[PDB]
């Protein structure tokens, strides 16, 4: 026996586990980015615009987060938006995105 | 409930190759003509694989993939197109109308003289 | 990263983000001060509850010339009049829009589709030696794109 | 004669359909899972049909647009 | 027991209960202060008088962040937009509703079923180091479920 | 006055004990299906001699209390149903719609082609 992942694979069959399986589907959504796949290559993370901005510039970061934030919503009416947190890390190299709707609070390490 | 999978979108909706095959004739003809009502840009690096990809940044709908293919020739996707080529698109409206034209009463195409 | 923005946009105005009003679209963005006389409204139709209506809102900003009068004042209030007008003939018939944009306030609230009916404000205060604007108060009136639902609503706020 | 297939939204309809056999995978429909792999499958078989299709019209005469051709 | 609370809840404000405004429903409850510019209205149509109107209420509260502005000020006003805004797309077509929730006043005046029929309110209090706001005056305005008779209305007062 | 005593939510409105067991048959089937479109809950300790409680709270009917009962298969109230068992429920308009369809004109029932 090997058991499986959700990355890609799946979480549960359908929405059972309600909030973790938005998170998954979330999830799948943000590991992509553009160009890597097929008929909505806009579909997925948009890291192509929001890569590596000055960590200061809190105006194009609050642009980007909202632009963002409204795409994949018009993208995915299912899952509404409910925390979006950003926070600096020990060093200016490190950011963290942190996304819970409403309990799941999963938090990904990301770098401008 | 009624419902039934379709779009009317697909140049292909026309069963007869043939039939797809002069109508991709005169979509070339007007492509690689230097008509002003056409798009003027170049190639980019990655449609290569994905020659559409153009098609969806500046229309959202992939219809326009075949024509995109006929104007550059391409064998195969896997091989790649010279970037910097010359592709012009025309207004796909007038693609839908000369196609809803072609499939209603397409049928004395090249010039109408009198009833 | 993101296009050009005018008002009070950089840091270097030294005043805290949070007080900060931004507007956000796919070419614009519009940052300025939360002034007071703000105020938004929600109700419904009946006669027996028939439905409802869009959120509206009521948003007065104050502009300031503080240093660069041609990027705070007349930029800005360019890209808000670009913003309102209807631009439904820009050459491309298949898709021609209004145009709506997206509201950030108190950097946590956020409408992500809103649409600025109304805009008004005066000219007649002072300006500068190139004679640009130092100071205004541009009010404006804003409409939800459609009456939001209270799952809609509630669980968009930080 | 003549030949033909069904649309691109059709085969998607009928191959979820028929993979709707099984239940312990036949939920999966509906989700970007089943929707990622449907258009997968529908654009190869899309390179291979409307491929074959060109190289059958580009092997006539008058058909010949290419400068190759 | 009951569901969330918000605003002046707990005992903890050290002020009187009787001065409290108080809604409820099955899922929310939101407590506040009796501020001035309350009334409320009742009347008839004729013309051989015909009937009558229900009765309508015009609440203006007043909210303050004194300790945890999270839950007094955003997790209030949050509920209150809830509350008024019609959920009829709760994937519950069997049943949908705008949603009515019951009132008490005095701790002793009570109605059981009243519509939030309009809100509205100022952003432009101040806040606090998180952005909170610190102080708001939301006014109300509330219909009764029906035509109340005197029997309906006389006997629910105390 | 006129006045006549009924309600338009029994199942065993058809008077014939077989069509009423296909019609059981039928929304067994559905039931024990996976489909989604069926709530995802399990037993409750007191449902032993209440399985409508649950159709009470989560529909406010108790028409529900025969589907519960072919969904468990319990011989009586008396004895219990183990907690936690996997229980779906389907929309009710769905129901009323399959029983009013096979009331007025539930003649095919299962396919129609043409006709």
């Amino acid at each position: 026996i090997d058991p499986l992942l959700t990355l890609e694979l799946s979480g549960v069959k359908t929405y059972e586990s309600q909030e973790e399986a938005w998170g998954a589907r979330l999830y799948e959504w943000l590991n992509t980015y553009q160009g890597e796949v097929y008929g909505d290559p806009s579909w997925g993370n948009v890291l192509p615009q929001f890569k590596h901005e000055p960590t200061n510039l809190s105006h194009v970061q609050i642009a980007v987060e909202a632009m963002l934030l409204q795409k994949l919503t018009v993208d995915l009416p299912d899952i509404p938006i409910s925390g979006l947190s950003v926070a600096e890390g020990d060093a200016f190299d490190k950011l963290k995105i942190s996304i819970r709707i409403r309990d799941i609070t999963i938090t990904q390490d990301v770098v401008l | 409930t009624r419902q039934y999978p379709l779009s009317r979108y697909d140049d292909r909706n026309i069963a007869d190759p043939i039939l797809r095959a002069e109508l991709r004739k005169e979509v070339m003809l007007m492509c690689e003509s230097n008509d002003k009502n056409l798009t003027i840009y170049y190639v980019l690096p990655d449609e290569q694989y994905r020659p559409d990809l153009l098609a969806y940044r500046m229309w959202g709908i992939a219809e326009l993939r075949w024509v995109v293919t006929l104007a550059a020739g391409l064998e195969d996707e896997s091989q790649g197109m010279t970037v910097g080529k010359k592709l012009k698109l025309p207004p796909a409206t007038w693609i839908r109308e000369m196609i809803r034209h072609f499939q209603y009463d397409g049928q004395v195409i090249g010039t109408l003289s009198i009833a | 990263m993101a296009p050009i923005a005018y008002g009070v946009y950089s840091q270097a105005d030294g005043v805290s983000p949070y007080l900060k009003v931004t507007l956000t679209n796919s070419q614009y963005q519009v940052t300025g001060y939360i002034s007071q006389g703000a105020a938004m409204n929600m109700a419904q139709n009946w006669e027996v509850w028939e439905g409802g209506t869009p959120p509206t809102f009521t948003l007065p900003v104050t502009f300031i010339a503080l240093n660069n009068p041609f990027i705070e004042v007349s930029g800005a209030i360019a890209a808000l009049t670009a913003m309102i007008s209807p631009e439904l003939k820009a050459a491309n018939v298949g898709g021609q829009i209004p145009e709506r944009v997206t509201l950030n306030i108190g950097r946590r609230i956020n409408i992500t589709d809103v649409a600025i009916q109304d805009l008004s404000f005066d000219l007649d205060a002072p300006r500068d030696s190139n004679g640009y604007f130092l100071k205004n108060t541009v009010n404006l009136q804003l409409t939800g794109s459609s009456i939001y639902n209270s799952s809609d609503i509630v669980r968009a706020f930080q | 004669m003549s030949k033909t297939t069904p649309t691109k939204d059709s085969i998607r309809a009928e191959f979820e359909e028929l993979v709707e056999k099984d239940s312990f995978w036949s939920k999966f429909v509906g989700s970007q899972f089943v929707s990622m792999l449907t258009l997968f499958i529908t654009q190869i078989v899309y390179r291979c049909f409307q491929y074959a299709d060109a190289a059958l019209a580009e092997g006539f005469i008058s058909t010949a647009t290419r400068r190759s051709s």
